[PDB]
């Protein structure tokens, strides 16, 4: 079917991960050592504000790490961590 | 507590005031210093500049009278509403400036570093070393291109970067982290 | 000369076409490597992937026939079209491609740069040194921050870079050069 | 803006330019070893790609080479250079 985001399996499976469950197009939950919830990124291929935040907000219902798996235009990954950040007040203020 | 209004920045001629600022919020930057330390601040005499961020915020905290050149006062409305017509995205990028300042981090401009601002916890030098803060415009979407160009940004090993928006729905401030993932 | 529409990419399994198509302009990326040396092609055994504007490209100077799912003829018209569903900004961001790629100039991914594209004379690799483009949307202006963040991307100590757009009203693609000027 | 634009003078002043007109808002030319054409770009302050074209086709229809003067939003200043690049064919181009 989509051999960039296969490229993210391939990957992931080379390392030690587990895919759990594909949830979506894009979408998937894969474990090693804890369970993450990856989005997959193709270069060129945009998405809305909303759409990311509501991965991050899966994410956190579900208790899970968010990993945005960045897929070349040609297949090369690159994993970035996103969270939506809580900023506590300056220590140091 | 006076500063001048020249075009888009406002310039604080009054030097204990200068100082005062400076040492208290690192607001402003000395001509023609830069790194300026709390503690070499009371031999520097300059003027300091303000960016219409800082002005504005300082306005409405109420730690800044400006005026104009032709000697009005110019309230904090009249402040956003200049912004406003120059700068593209000014109020919500005031409101970023607003909500890291608000919670008591040190904003400074992101120009140097390709990005909106640079975000402090004690002081720009020294040490410790800028959070990188990308801005999301209204309308735009996010790609795997903005990500790795952030990660670029990022003075850190790990390529941390911040990315801030405003909800258009509900005017919310949301900055998510981002960074490198070694897996 | 076949390859074979997976998604957004198409895969070469015919190896002996693949060795040619990288030999012929350093087109597309063996799985399993990276800068892959002209020599060194003769004793790689794995596919080769494209990216859409390459296949594209291919396609439309008949050099590559692409398949389908269900095994049936993919039509340049059709890769067009399903990239221009996909990916925002693709007929101008593939005038870009074919731009430089008509002159003789090898382009590849550059989301490894946090830019559109990486751009070779003689390819990796190597040797070497990309040219880094940005890409200009549509509607959109430019500002002091998009030209040191450009200076951030590049590789060079000169800080070059370069920022591709089309031409509203023209059509015509437009290239400028940036460059940290030590005054 | 008065001060921002007055820190680029202020600057080159400091590196031996000398101001030799100025040719509009934000526009001017200055010189050390040869003459430039210079642009102030405020950090903040968008400006269309028309707008850049045009000082850049100043450049070429006056002669000189086009400095982008980049001052932040309390003073400090960047140039760069900018061109309108007329790329070549490529002559390490592969034979097809």
């Amino acid at each position: 079917m989509d051999v960039l985001q296969e490229q993210v399996f391939k990957d992931l499976k080379s390392r030690g991960f587990k895919i759990i469950e594909q949830l979506d197009d894009k979408i998937f939950i894969a474990e090693k050592k804890e369970r993450y919830l990856f989005y997959v990124m193709v270069e060129g291929v945009e998405v809305t504000i909303q759409t990311l935040l509501s991965v991050i907000n899966m994410g956190e219902t579900l208790s899970m790490p968010v990993v945005l798996a960045l897929v070349s235009n040609d297949g090369t990954v690159t994993y970035y961590y996103v969270r939506k950040i809580r900023l506590p007040r300056n220590i140091y203020a | 507590m006076i500063g001048y209004l020249r075009g888009l920045a406002v310039i604080v001629e009054d030097v204990e005031f200068a100082r005062r600022l400076y040492k208290e919020g690192f607001y402003g930057r000395f001509l023609g210093y830069d790194k300026v330390k709390r503690d070499e601040v009371e031999k520097i005499n300059a003027p300091l500049i303000l960016g219409l961020y800082e002005a504005l915020y300082l306005a409405e905290k109420g730690r800044l009278k400006v005026m104009g050149e032709d000697g009005r006062e110019v309230a904090p409305e009249e402040l956003a509403a200049l912004g406003r017509e120059r700068m593209r995205n000014f109020d919500e990028i005031y409101k970023i400036y607003k909500y890291f300042r608000d919670l008591g981090y040190v904003v400074k401009s992101g120009l140097k570093f390709g990005a909106l601002f640079s975000v402090y916890e004690k002081g720009p030098g020294i040490d410790h070393a800028p959070m990188v803060v990308v801005f999301l415009e209204p309308d735009k979407g996010i790609s795997a291109t903005d990500i790795t160009r952030g990660g670029r940004l990022s003075h850190s090993v790990r390529k941390t970067w911040t990315l801030a928006t405003v909800l258009r729905q509900t005017g919310e401030v949301v900055l998510l982290g981002f960074g490198w993932a070694r897996l």
